[PDB]
């Protein structure tokens, strides 16, 4: 029972997901428990479980920040599992987003993060983002590094490092290619042919062991220039999740 | 003696410190050897350093 509906979270916590009481009973959880949620492609995080009666069966509440992190919109579907092994991050380094430090002065740490980390125990994972409302503005921060890795909890014993250059929001997508199947159209048979020969030997290598064959290695795509061959290969590689060179 | 890497002008300038920092050269929130890469060791005009850990011949 790990497939649930997505709903907007009225609360203003970047690491809180609400579940129905019946849903909580089915998954055998408790109020405040931290659980791991995996969305589209290979993006996943951990959120604090909350009990909310108004939530319908098989539904969950996540804010826009969580939706951006998980690459999903309202009403999408994710996979949720218990995360009882989560430890407390002993040392975390995080830096603000450049566009979020426009004109903001002073000790940004004390102003924004310290109220945000006063015994909050907010789950954190590598590459995550979280927004904090300080004063009359809002500042976003990113999980640059954590110890122990990967997913942990920020507690009082944790050492917070806010030293480093601002994180420009542009290069997260302009300089990085994170394109899934949603960015390909007009070629589905070709995508099926590529996937059934790329993902299957890698995602499920035990099948070919079971049937005692050596799956084909090479693949040669070709066509008129500008038909998206590079884009198709990039999308397949990103969806597979294997080290892409 | 101590002149084999750990003496005067090797503690004024953390030569071992430079080598170790080059080893663990990352943001990230003793022994000196030549297993790695060089790191810029800059000294002002008029200073000569002879304290590099010796190497001796092929024997
Ligand atoms: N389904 C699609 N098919 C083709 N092109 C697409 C598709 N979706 C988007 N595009 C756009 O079409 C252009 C394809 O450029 P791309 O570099 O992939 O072409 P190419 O001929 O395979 O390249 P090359 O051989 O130089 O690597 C890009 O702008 C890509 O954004």
């Amino acid at each position: 029972d790990n497939m649930l509906l997505v709903d907007d979270a009225i609360n203003d916590d970047n690491s809180v997901i609400a579940i129905n009481s019946n849903t909580m009973d089915k998954l055998e959880l408790f109020r405040g428990d931290t659980v791991l949620v995996k969305g589209k492609k290979r993006k996943d995080t951990v959120l604090i479980v909350l009990i909310d009666d108004e939530l319908e069966d098989g539904a969950c509440r996540i804010n826009r920040v969580v939706r951006n992190n998980l690459r999903i919109r309202l009403g999408d579907l994710v996979t949720i599992h218990p995360c009882p092994d989560i430890k407390y991050a002993t040392r975390i380094s995080v830096l603000p987003i450049a566009d979020t430090i426009e004109g903001i002065t002073g000790n940004l740490f004390d102003v924004f993060l310290k109220p945000y980390f006063v015994e909050a125990y907010r789950p954190v994972r590598k590459g995550d983002h979280f927004v904090v409302r300080g004063g009359m503005r809002q500042v976003e921060f990113k999980v640059v590094d954590v110890e122990p890795e990967e997913y942990a909890v920020v507690a009082q014993d944790t050492i917070i490092h806010w030293e480093g250059e601002p994180i420009n929001r542009e290069d997260e997508e302009n300089n990085m290619n994170e394109v899934g199947y949603d960015d390909i159209g007009g070629c589905r048979k070709q995508m099926a042919q590529i996937r059934e020969m790329v993902e299957l030997p890698l995602r499920h290598p035990q099948l070919f062991k079971a049937i005692g064959i050596k799956p084909p290695r090479g693949v040669l795509m070709y066509g008129p220039p500008g038909t998206g061959k590079t884009l198709m290969a990039r999308a397949v590689a990103n969806e597979t999740g294997a080290f892409f060179f | 003696p101590s002149v084999l890497g750990q003496g005067s002008m090797s503690t004024r300038i953390d030569y071992a410190g430079i080598a170790n920092s080059s080893r663990n050269k990352l943001s990230k929130f003793m022994k000196i050897t030549f297993d790695g890469e060089p790191a810029k060791l800059d000294l002002p005009e008029g200073q000569l350093f002879f304290g590099f850990p010796m190497v001796l011949p092929k024997e």
